[PDB]
C-alpha cells in the first residue's frame, strides 16, 4: 500500500488545522488565536504555570529546537528524500538487468 | 447502530456500550497511537511536526507532575 | 555547630579535584589542533578519540563532584 | 599533507610551479638562460 | 528544593516514572515496507551507522552482541535527549538505574571471559611484556580495575547527566534572578544558558555512546 | 498466551536462551547488590 | 499586522446596539433547550464546540480581571 | 479567507464577562490590599 | 558565625578548580600555535578546534564556580 | 562531635588527588590523537595502549577515592 | 572574630588558583618557541596567537585574584 | 579527641600526593603510544622503559599513600 | 588571636600557587631547548621569547607571593 | 593537645608536594622512551640524562618529605 | 597556643609548592633528553640551557621553601 503525500496541516508545529477548521463556523479566524491568548493569561495569571528557572531553560530549548528545524530541516528532508530515490534508482536498475539477462539467455 | 464513533453520537449507554476490557484499552490506545501515525508521520514528504505535537503533548505531562512542587515557587499569595 | 562547617569546606576541597579534568580536556583538544595540523584527512577519525578522550577526563572531575555534593547534601 | 596533495597535486607538480616562480623572479640578465636551460621539450604520445 | 528534579514523579499517586522510562522506544517506528516515510528512513540511516561504528571491531561471538549494544546506545541516548526538555525527568540521572544498566552486561562479558577464555581471562591482567619484579603490584592494580569498572560506568553517566542539568537550572535561577536587574546581564547570561543547552546536547550523546563503547570494550576483551 | 509469544518470546528466544546467559547471571548478581544495599538501609 | 485588525472588526468587535435582541432571542431559546431537556438532541461534537466557546468567554472574564487588578501574575499584593 | 460575523450572543458574553472581570479584579484588589498589609506587619 | 566562615572556606577552596581551566587554555591555544606552524592553510578549522577546547574547559570551570555558589548561598 | 568534622575534612581532601588521573587521561587520549594522526597503520595497537594507560591512570584517581571512602564511611 | 580570620584562610586558598594561569602561560609562550622554531616566516601571526592565549589563560587566573579580594574585602 | 581528627585531616591531605602519579602515569602512556608510532619495531624495548616510567611514578604515589597510613594507624 | 592565626594558614596557602610559575617556567625553558635542538640559528629570538614566557609566568608566581605577603603583614 | 594535631596536618600538607616529583618522573621516563624512539643510536647516553633528570626532580620531592618528618617526628 | 599549630599547619600549605618546581624540572630534562636524541653536536648548549631552565624553576620552589621557614621559624 502506498503511502499519502502530505501529513496533516499542523500550524506551528503544534496545533492542527482540524482545530481551526472546527472554531472557524462559530468563532471565526481569531477564535482559536483569542481562545489560546485567554487559556494562557489564565494559566500564568491564576499561577497554574509558575515561572521559575525552568521557564528560562523552556525559552532556551526551544529557541535552540526552532533554529536547529529551521536550519537543518531542508538538509535532512532533503536527505532522506535522496536516500529514497537512490535506494529506488538502484532497484529499477537492478530489475532491468535481470530481464536484459533472461532476454540474452 | 450504537456504535457511531463519539463526535457523533449522543448518549451515556455508548459509555457502556465500549469495551471497556484491558484488551480493550490496549486497542483503544493502539487505535490512536495507529491513527496519528498514519496521519502525521507515515506519509511520503512528512513533516517535523509529527513529533513536535509529540514532544509538545511529552513537555505538559512532564508539568503536570511538577507542579506540586512548582507551586512552592508560586511569587503570590492571593 | 561544627559538622555543617567541615561539610562546606570539605566540599569545597573535593571541588578542587576539577582542575585535573579542566587540564586534561585542554591536553585533548590541544592534541587534536594538532594531529589534525598534521593530517587533516584524518579529521573524522582523530575527532572521536578527542571525543572519547573528552568524556574519561571530564568524567574524574565529575566523581570529585559527586564527593562533594555527598559532602554537602548526603553528609 | 598540504594544501595541494589535498587537492590531488603531487610533489612534481609542486616543484615545477616553484622553479618556475624562482625563475620568473630573476633579473633579465640571467632570465634568458634560465630559462633556456630548464625549459622542457619533449612531447607525450 | 534544589534536587526536585531528581525525585521520582508521581502523578495522582501514581509512578508516573514508569511511563517515563517506556515511552522512548515509543519514538522509534519500524515498517516492513520496503521504501518508507522520512523518520524511518533517518533511523535506519542512523542505526546503520551506529551498528557499523561500535560493531565492526568485534569477532564472530562478540558481534552476536549487535542486538545488545545498538539497543543500549540508542535507549540511552533519547533518554538523555528527552531529558533536556522542559520540566522533564530524566531516568538517566539515576544511580539505580545506570547500576542495572552497568553490572549485568560488565558481569555477563566477565563471566563469558572466565567460562570459555579462562587461560587468556586469567593472562590478561597482566601486561605482555611486563618486568619480573613488577609482576605482583601489577596484578593488585588490573585486579581492582577489574572490580571497580561497574561502578565507574554507572557512576560516570549518573554524576554526568545530574550534574549537567543542576548546571543549567541554576543558570536558569540566575537569569529569573536577573530579570529585575540590568538586562544586558541578563541577555549574557542567557546566551551562556543556550551554549551550555547545546553543550548539553552533545553531552548527552556523548555520554550514551562512551557507556555503550565502555561495554563493547569489556566484551571485546573476553571473546 | 498467543500472539505474545508469536510476537515477544519467538524473536526474542535466541538471544534469551543462548546469547545472553551471561548476562542473566550478572544480572542475578545485580539483584543481590541491589537487595544488600536496600536491607542495609 | 494589519490582518488582524482585518478579521477582528468583524469578529473582536463589541455588540452594537441593533443585535443586542438577537443575543437575548439566543439565550432565550439556550434556556428554554435546558428547561425541556432538548439538548439531549445536541451531538457531541457540538456540545464540544459550545463547551470551548463557553471557555474561551470565560478567558474573557479571566482577561478583563487581570486588566482589572493592573497586574499579570496573581494579585500584585 | 473571509471573517465570520460572529453570533451577537458570543460578542456579548464575550464583553459583559470582560467588564465583570474588570470589575471584580478591582474589587478583590481593594478586598485584599488591607488583609495582606496586616499580615507583612504582623509577620514581624 | 562559624557557618559564615566555613562557607568563606569552602567558596575559596571551590573556585580552586578553575586552576586547571587557565592551565588547559594554555595548553589549547599553545597547540593551536603549533599546529599552525604546521599547516597554515587550515587556520580556520585549527581556530574552530581551538574556540571549542576553550569552551569546554571554561565548562570545567563553570562546574566549579557552581558549588562554590551552592556553597556560598544555598547550603 | 568533632571526628565527623575532620572526617568531611578529610575526605574532601583525600578526593582532592582525582586531578592527577583527570590530567593523564587527558595526556594518554591527547598522545593517542598525535601518535595515530602519524601512524594510522597501528591505529589498532596504538588505540590498545591507550585503554591500559587510561585504565592505569584513572586506577591512581580511584586510590583516591577509595580513601576518601575509607575516611568517611568505615574509620 | 571568626569571620575575619576565615576570610583571611578563604582568600589564600582562592589565590591558591593562579597557578594554572601560571603553567597556562608558560605552556604558550614555550609553544610559541616551539613553532616559530619550525616556521620563523609566521612570527607574526604565531605571535598574535600566543598574546590570544596569554590573554584568555591569565583572565582566569585574574579572576581568581578577584574572588581572593571579593572574599578579603567587599563580600 | 582533637589528635584523631587531625589524623583524619593529615591522612585525607597527605593523599593528595597521589595525583602527581596519576599524571605521570598518563605521560608515560601517552609517550609510549607516541613512540610507538614513531619507531614501531621497538616495541619490546619501549614497552620495557614504559613499565619501568610507571613503575617509579606510582612508586612515589605510593609513598603518600603509605605515609597516610602511617599517619591514620601508625602514629 | 584567631585572626595571626588565619593569617598564617592564609600566608601558606596564598604561597601554594607558585607551583604553577614553577611548572611554566619549566614548560617554557625546555622548549627553548626543543626550539634550539630543531633551530639552532634563531637562538637569540628564541631566547627573547623565553625571556618574555618566563617573565610572564614569574610575575604571576610574583603575584601569589605578594598576596601572601599582603596577607602575612599589611593584613 | 593542639599542637600534635597540627603537627599531623602539617606533615600530610607537606607531604602533599611529592605529587611535582611524581609528574616530573613520569616527564622524563616518557621523554627518553620518545627520544629512544627517534634516535636508538643515542640510547645509552640518552637513559644517562634520564637518569639525572630522574635523580633531580624525585629530589625535590624527597624535600617535602623531609620537611613532613621535620614536622611529625622533629620540631 | 594557636599560634603554634596555625605555624605548622601554614609551613605544610607553603612547603607544598615545591610540586611546581619538581614537574618543571622534569619537562627541562625531558626536553633535554628530546632535544639532544635529535641534534647531538648541540650537547653542550642545550645542557647550558637545561641548567639555566633548571636553576629558574628550582628557584620558584626555593620561595615556596622560604616561606615555609619564614613561618615556621622567623615567627
Ligand atoms: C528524540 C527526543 C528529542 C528531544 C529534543 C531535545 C533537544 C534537541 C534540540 C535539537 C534541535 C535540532 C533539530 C534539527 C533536526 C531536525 C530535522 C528536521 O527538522 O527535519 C524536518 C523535516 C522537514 O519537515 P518540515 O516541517 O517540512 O520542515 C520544516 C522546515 O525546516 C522549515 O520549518 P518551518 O519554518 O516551516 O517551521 C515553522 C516553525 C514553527 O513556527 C514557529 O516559530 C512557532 C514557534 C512557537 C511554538 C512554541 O518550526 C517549528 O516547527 C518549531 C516548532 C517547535 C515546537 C516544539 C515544542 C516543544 O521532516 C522530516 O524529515 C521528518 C522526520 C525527521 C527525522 C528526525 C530524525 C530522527 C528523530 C529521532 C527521534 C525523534
Ligand atoms: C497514544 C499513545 C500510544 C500508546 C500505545 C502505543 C502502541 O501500542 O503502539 C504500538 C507501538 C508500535 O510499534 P511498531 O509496530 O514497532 O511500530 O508499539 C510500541 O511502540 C512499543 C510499546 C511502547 C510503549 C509506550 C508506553 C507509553
Amino acid at each position: 500500500p502506498p503511502l499519502p503525500e502530505y501529513g496533516g496541516k499542523v500550524r506551528y508545529g503544534l496545533i492542527p488545522e482540524e482545530f481551526f477548521q472546527f472554531l472557524y463556523p462559530k468563532t471565526g479566524v481569531t477564535g482559536p488565536y483569542v481562545l489560546g491568548t485567554g487559556l494562557i493569561l489564565y494559566a500564568l495569571s491564576k499561577e497554574i504555570y509558575v515561572i521559575s528557572a525552568e521557564t528560562f531553560t523552556a525559552l532556551s530549548v526551544l529557541g535552540v529546537m526552532v533554529y536547529g528545524i529551521k536550519k537543518y530541516g531542508p538538509f535532512v528532508a532533503d536527505f532522506a528524500d535522496k536516500l529514497n530515490e537512490q535506494k529506488l534508482a538502484q532497484l529499477e536498475e537492478a530489475k532491468q538487468a535481470s530481464i536484459q539477462h533472461i532476454q540474452n539467455a | 447502530k450504537k456504535l457511531l464513533e463519539v463526535k457523533l453520537g449522543e448518549l451515556p449507554s455508548w459509555i457502556l456500550m465500549r469495551d471497556f476490557s484491558p484488551s480493550g484499552i490496549f486497542g483503544a490506545f493502539q487505535r490512536g497511537y495507529y491513527r496519528y501515525y498514519n496521519k502525521y508521520i507515515n506519509v511520503k514528504k512528512g513533516s517535523i511536526s509529527g513529533i513536535t505535537m509529540v514532544l509538545a503533548c511529552y513537555v505538559l505531562f512532564s508539568y503536570s507532575f511538577s507542579y506540586k512542587h512548582l507551586k512552592h515557587e508560586r511569587l503570590r499569595k492571593y | 555547630d561544627i559538622d555543617t562547617a567541615a561539610k562546606f569546606i570539605g566540599a569545597g576541597a573535593a571541588t578542587v579535584g576539577v582542575a585535573g579534568s579542566g587540564a586534561g580536556i585542554g591536553t585533548v583538544f590541544g592534541s587534536l589542533i594538532i594531529g589534525y595540523a598534521r593530517n587533516p584527512s584524518l579529521k573524522q577519525q582523530l575527532f572521536s578519540y578527542a571525543i572519547l578522550g573528552f568524556a574519561l577526563s571530564e568524567a574524574m572531575g565529575l566523581f570529585c563532584l559527586m564527593v562533594a555534593f555527598l559532602i554537602l547534601f548526603a553528609m | 599533507v598540504a594544501y595541494w596533495r589535498q587537492a590531488g597535486l603531487s610533489y612534481i607538480r609542486y616543484s615545477q610551479i616553484c622553479a618556475k616562480a624562482v625563475r620568473d623572479a630573476l633579473k633579465t640578465e640571467f632570465k634568458a638562460n634560465a630559462e633556456k636551460t630548464s625549459g622542457s621539450n619533449v612531447k607525450i604520445v | 528544593n534544589l534536587f526536585a528534579s531528581f525525585i521520582a514523579p508521581t502523578i495522582l499517586g501514581l509512578p508516573a516514572a514508569v511511563l517515563i522510562i517506556l515511552f522512548p522506544p515509543l519514538l522509534i517506528p519500524t515498517s516492513k515496507y520496503l521504501i518508507n516515510n522520512r523518520l524511518i528512513t533517518t533511523q535506519q540511516w542512523l542505526i546503520k551507522l551506529t551498528s557499523k561504528q561500535m560493531m565492526t571491531m568485534h569477532n564472530t561471538k562478540g558481534r552476536t552482541w549487535s542486538l545488545m549494544l545498538v539497543s543500549l546506545i540508542i535507549f540511552i541516548a533519547t533518554t538523555n535527549l528527552l531529558g533536556l526538555l522542559p520540566h522533564s525527568f530524566t531516568p538517566t540521572t539515576q544511580l539505580s538505574m545506570n547500576l542495572a544498566m552497568a553490572i549485568p552486561l560488565w558481569a555477563g562479558t566477565v563471566i563469558m571471559g572466565f567460562r570459555s577464555k579462562i587461560k587468556n581471562a586469567l593472562a590478561h591482567f597482566l601486561p605482555q611484556g611486563t618486568p619480573t619484579p613488577l609482576i605482583p603490584m601489577l596484578v593488585i592494580i588490573e585486579t581492582i580495575s577489574l572490580l571497580i569498572q561497574p561502578m565507574a560506568l554507572a557512576v560516570r553517566l549518573t554524576a554526568n547527566i545530574t550534574a549537567g542539568h543542576l548546571l543549567m537550572h541554576l543558570i536558569g535561577s540566575a537569569t529569573l534572578a536577573m530579570s529585575t536587574i540590568n538586562l544586558p546581564s541578563t541577555l549574557i547570561i542567557f546566551t551562556i544558558l543556550i551554549l551550555l543547552t547545546i553543550l548539553e546536547i552533545a553531552v548527552a550523546l556523548i555520554q550514551a555512546y562512551v557507556f555503550t563503547l565502555l561495554v563493547s570494550l569489556y566484551l571485546h576483551d573476553n571473546t | 498466551l498467543q500472539s505474545i509469544i508469536k510476537n515477544i518470546w519467538i524473536p526474542m528466544k535466541p538471544y534469551y536462551t543462548k546469547v545472553y546467559q551471561e548476562i542473566w547471571i550478572g544480572m542475578g548478581l545485580m539483584g543481590f547488590i541491589v537487595y544488600k544495599i536496600r536491607a542495609a538501609d | 499586522l494589519a490582518t488582524f485588525w482585518y478579521y477582528a472588526k468583524v469578529e473582536l468587535v463589541p455588540p452594537t446596539p441593533a443585535e443586542i435582541p438577537r443575543a437575548i432571542q439566543s439565550l432565550k431559546k439556550i434556556v428554554n433547550s435546558a428547561q425541556t431537556g432538548s439538548f439531549k438532541q445536541l451531538t457531541v461534537k457540538e456540545a464540544v464546540l459550545n463547551g470551548l466557546v463557553a471557555t474561551e468567554v470565560l478567558m474573557w472574564f479571566y482577561v478583563g480581571e487581570i486588566i482589572g487588578k493592573r497586574g499579570i501574575i496573581g494579585y500584585d499584593v | 479567507v473571509p471573517p465570520v460575523q460572529v453570533s451577537p450572543l458570543i460578542k456579548l458574553g464575550r464583553y459583559s464577562a470582560l467588564f465583570l472581570g474588570v470589575a471584580y479584579g478591582a474589587t478583590r484588589y481593594n478586598y485584599l490590599k488591607p488583609r495582606a498589609e496586616e499580615e507583612r506587619r504582623i509577620a514581624a
